[PDB]
């Protein structure tokens, strides 16, 4: 309540007990002290980056907290692919959704970016950004909403989920009409 | 209009009556009190 | 007899709110969202003509579905005193009475109904009705309703003010302030930032005042009200932590931001503020400002204040701050007198320097009656590197230089202010093109 | 519960240790610095920062704030800033946050006072206002050891540092002597950028003694260290011509930028 | 269907920027 | 249920759009055949 700077404090203390617990306390209290853990997340970052640590996971996911509400959604989103599992993709949260989005639009962009190259140059694409999408058609296909699997199937360019998705379904028929209303409609590269 | 209503408006619980309330122009160097230059300049013809 | 007056007024009242609800629809129906905020224009004259019966009769008539926030609503209105020529106001007609109202028609309702609770000295009812305005305002998402939420966030705030319980509703702020900046909410952003900016400042707590403020950047289409709370906030940060310059700038330009003729109290305030830190940059304020009907009783001991400063005196300042102590406690400002009442002789040093070009230490020493020359020196010394005066010394001779007056005019200066304005009068002209309508073809 | 109280009991057993060890006629430090290095793990235990008022356990918390205090004492009489600001980071929330239900220590102005102090002397006077702004008004009228403070940053807004360096003197309690050192540090060197910025070419009846160097030669490894060039003795240009700029070049693909944005402008359909 | 609407939405938006475009230009060249 | 707030997010996002450049596009069309 009030100040979290005492919490801040007790992070460069050399004790990897002492850093969990002021990361923890940190993470409960960082949607009402954002502006005060900003100016030192440098802290969380070299927290991150050193491979001794053992909550790094924990340290990957308060420093992207700190970042999406100051506004650097680049920034919260690498750090949230390095959070590792911590990021629970199945949550009903404000960051969760926003971040969620974030990884949604840049793996779209990579995709549609990398499509029209030759497979020499073809960019790579971060592993944990596709699992991170690969989850989320994952979820689609749960809840049984084929039709939003399919839409993001093809504007990721991902033919093999969208396969995988006309096929494992309940109108077979009805996916194969719609998806080739889609592309005898608004789908313009030839 | 959006009347502050957060700030409030000072207190009425004096509010004494205007001491002379002129009108003229007001001005800071009126407050200075001085020694009628008058005596000021007798003083200074007499001291040189 | 003034009950038939009322009863009249009651019932122009019910116009006026018909009205109003009618914009509204016209707004969410025609996808152009700044109409609401012509309803919401008449916020404070509407709370003060509300009465009892307006109240119960707009509820009545408002809603015929969803009687669900009737049943939560009706029961803290009083029913009416045995009323036998009520006319069923009923301006929902069959369809429109059977289909649900809108969101933000629901919202508007809501808002009246808790200004009503809040005017009258009931707060706990208040608080809860705004707490079940808050959750449906949470659970809808649409543009018009977030445009009735900055003033429901706005009265909630300070009906939890009044509670004393600001601390509690600091949380319940920052996330929907993030949820607004998130949806690209310039009117919410506005409005969550400068009631944050109050409850910080309400504690005391200028260094989270100052991260937040750092941190977030207010929208640049925001209401002038708006503006002048942020800007009057962001000056009382800046003139609590040692940025004088900064703070007379922002309070300055607060104060020609505020509505010409209300907001009285926000006057008072900002000009006191202003009074102390241009006392403490050691300049002299205006003395119009100090006979104006309005600010005349108000700015007394301030006016005291600035004759003391001006005729430097430690006696007249001591007694001013003995006897008016308890005023200043009250308005805020008393930690920067007690700054005034030592870097006093600073205001000496300017007149000094603005009247002599050339003047030896001694001479400064006597004029600000201090002691040895030595003082006079360091006092200047720290006066020339704050840059309140433009002079350098020369010990060698013994005497304190003014700097000459350079040629602002064959300076780049002028292009650049020229540059500015030019650039802020052709955007004014585009924008006020764009805002013309031609709407025959609707 | 048995574990809680055990617990409970260890901690304040331990903190009973750090007692006996410091307030006698002269504390360990090394054996203070341990026992608070393995104290601080143990507080973790008993909620060491409450994240909500929830009002908790009174001994844990009056436990917490005895351990912080003495452990910036012990940073203070150690000669350790960082480990100062580490402390007070967490006494000050302690002081200031719970305080609601906590009762009052009898440290608490002492240990502000000495925090007030240290930011002055490390030249943070926005935050040393900030933070006297808390306190309530009465204290800082009344209380010796936070007038200290105030009187000091006082007379250094005024420029009268021969006060302050001859206040130096009187100290409401030892532990203010190691900061007052570092703030006659400081204050020697705003004098020496005061007179930099400021005069030209030296004098000041001789940089020593504005200074307050005692001796002729103390002044010397300090104009090393800083860029004086060191002319005659006790005659150090300072330079302030700054290079006087007085090269102009006419802008000018700025300015044909900025005509063309203005007609560019004033030609488009908006 | 949210899919279709997306895109659809999208569409629209390109046709009015490309509307826009041409009634500029036939604002300008009306003037002439 | 799943990938619907991020569809519906994008979807207002462009009709907010939509309906500004709907608005501006109806002035210029006034101005147009003035």
């Amino acid at each position: 309540i009030t100040s979290a700077a005492g919490i801040i404090s007790l992070l460069d203390e050399d004790e990897p007990q002492l850093k969990e617990f002021a990361l923890h306390k940190l993470n409960a209290v960082v949607n009402d002290f954002w502006a005060e853990i900003s100016e030192s997340v440098d802290k969380i970052e070299v927290l991150y980056e050193d491979e001794g640590f053992r909550s790094r996971q924990f340290a990957a996911l308060v420093a992207s907290k700190v970042f999406y509400h100051l506004g650097a959604f680049e920034e919260s989103l690498n750090y949230a692919l390095g959070a590792g599992d911590l990021f629970n993709v199945n949550d009903n949260s404000e960051y969760v959704e926003t971040i969620i989005a974030k990884c949604i639009d840049h793996y779209t962009k990579q995709c549609v970016e990398n499509a029209d190259l030759p497979e020499g140059e073809k960019k790579p694409i971060d592993q944990r950004l596709e699992g991170i999408v690969n989850k989320m058609f994952q979820r689609c296909l749960d809840d049984h909403k084929y039709k939003q699997a399919i839409g993001i199937a093809l504007e990721t360019r991902r033919l093999d989920v969208f396969e995988k998705t006309i096929l494992e379904s309940n109108d077979v028929p009805g996916m194969l009409a719609y998806s080739l209303k889609l592309c005898m409609s608004l789908m313009q590269n030839k | 209009d959006d009347e502050f209503e957060e700030f409030p408006a000072e207190d009425w619980a004096g509010l004494d009556e205007d001491e002379d309330a002129h009108v003229w122009e007001d001005n800071w160097d009126d407050d200075n009190v001085e020694d009628d230059f008058s005596n000021q300049l007798r003083a200074e013809l007499e001291k040189h | 007899a003034a009950e038939h007056s009322q009863r009249e007024l009651d019932t122009v009242t019910l116009e006026d709110i018909k009205e109003h609800v009618k914009q509204l629809e016209k707004a969410v129906s025609g996808k152009e969202p700044r109409f609401v905020l012509r309803a919401l224009r008449m916020l404070p004259s509407t709370s003060r003509r509300l009465n009892h019966y307006v109240l119960y009769k707009a509820v009545q008539g408002f809603f015929t579905s969803n009687n669900a926030t009737r049943d939560f609503l009706l029961p803290f209105l009083e029913e009416p005193m045995d009323t036998e020529a009520d006319l069923q106001f009923r301006p929902r007609t069959g369809k429109a009475a059977s289909t649900p109202l809108l969101p933000e028609v629901e919202a508007y309702l809501q808002l009246l109904v808790v200004i009503f609770m809040m005017n009258s000295k009931r707060y706990k009812e208040a608080q809860k009705i705004s707490d079940d305005l808050m959750q449906k305002i949470s659970t809808q998402n649409r543009r018009a309703l977030d445009l009735v939420a900055a003033k429901c966030y706005y009265y909630h705030a300070r009906v939890y003010e009044f509670l004393d319980k600001l601390d509690v509703v600091r949380s319940f702020l920052h996330a929907r302030l993030r949820t607004a900046t998130l949806r690209h909410d310039a009117d919410g952003q506005a409005t969550l930032l400068n009631l944050l900016l109050r409850n910080y400042l309400h504690y005391s707590l200028y260094d989270q005042a100052e991260k937040l403020v750092s941190k977030s950047v207010f929208p640049e289409q925001a209401n002038n009200n708006e503006w002048a709370r942020y800007l009057y906030y962001t000056g009382r940060i800046k003139a609590i932590q040692l940025e004088y310059s900064e703070a007379r700038r922002t309070m300055t330009n607060a104060l020609r931001k505020a509505p010409q003729h209300t907001a009285v109290g926000f006057k008072q305030t900002v000009h006191k503020l202003l009074i102390v830190v241009e006392l403490l940059l050691g300049e002299i304020p205006d003395r119009l400002q100090f006979r104006q009907p309005s600010l005349k009783r108000s700015l007394m001991p301030y006016f005291l204040l600035t004759q003391a400063v001006r005729t430097g005196n430690l006696a007249k300042f001591n007694q001013v701050l003995d006897q008016f102590g308890e005023k200043f406690q009250a308005d805020g400002t008393y930690t920067l007198i007690i700054r005034l009442r030592h870097n006093v002789i600073k205001t000496g040093v300017r007149m000094i320097s603005l009247s002599y070009s050339r003047i030896s230490l001694a001479d400064i020493a006597q004029k600000l009656q201090l002691d040895s020359p030595e003082d006079a020196e360091f006092i200047v010394a720290k006066a020339i590197r704050d840059g309140v005066i433009e002079a350098s010394i020369n010990h060698e001779k013994g005497y304190v230089q003014s700097k000459e007056m350079i040629d602002i005019y064959s300076t780049r200066e002028p292009q650049l202010a020229f540059h500015q304005r030019i650039s802020f009068c052709l955007d004014i002209h585009n924008m006020s093109v764009k805002a013309m309508r031609f709407p025959p073809k609707s | 519960a048995a574990t809680s109280g055990a617990v409970l009991q260890a901690a304040t057993g331990m903190y009973e240790q750090l007692k006996g060890e410091w307030n006698r006629k002269s504390p360990n430090l090394s054996k203070c610095g341990e026992e608070l290095g393995r104290l601080k793990l143990v507080l973790l235990e008993l909620n060491f920062l409450p994240t909500t008022g929830t009002k908790l356990t009174k001994q844990q918390l009056i436990l917490a704030r005895d351990i912080l205090e003495i452990g910036a004492q012990w940073s203070i009489l150690r000669k350790d800033i960082p480990s100062f600001e580490r402390y007070m980071a967490q006494l000050k929330c302690y002081y200031f946050d719970y305080k609601e239900q906590l009762p009052e220590s009898a440290y608490m102005h002492q240990l502000l006072g000495l925090n007030l102090l240290f930011l002055l002397s490390q030249n943070r006077v926005a935050e040393f206002h900030t933070e006297l702004e808390r306190l309530p008004a009465k204290d800082i009228q009344t209380n010796v050891y936070i007038k200290h403070p105030v009187s000091l940053e006082q007379y250094l807004m005024e420029g009268s540092y021969n006060k302050v360096f001859l206040a130096k003197g009187n100290i409401p309690a030892e532990s203010y002597t190691f900061f007052i050192d570092i703030l006659l540090d400081t204050i020697r060197d705003e004098i020496a950028g005061c007179i930099e910025k400021a005069y030209e070419k030296i004098l000041f009846t001789e940089a020593t003694r504005i200074l307050f160097f005692n001796t002729p030669k103390k002044m010397t490894d300090y104009a090393k260290k800083r860029g004086w060039v060191l002319g005659p003795n006790n005659y150090y240009s300072f330079a302030s011509q700054q290079q006087k700029p007085e090269d102009t070049t006419i802008p000018s693909t700025e300015l044909a930028k900025q005509v063309i944005e203005y007609a560019r402008q004033l030609e488009m359909i908006v | 269907d949210l899919y279709s609407r997306y895109k659809k939405l999208q569409q629209e938006l390109e046709f009015l920027e490309v509307q826009e475009e041409y009634i500029k230009d036939e604002q300008k060249n009306l003037k002439k | 249920s799943g990938l619907r707030q991020y569809y519906l997010s994008k979807i207002e996002e462009l009709q907010l759009i939509v309906n500004d450049k709907s608005q501006n596009l109806r002035r210029l069309q006034a101005q147009r055949n003035e």
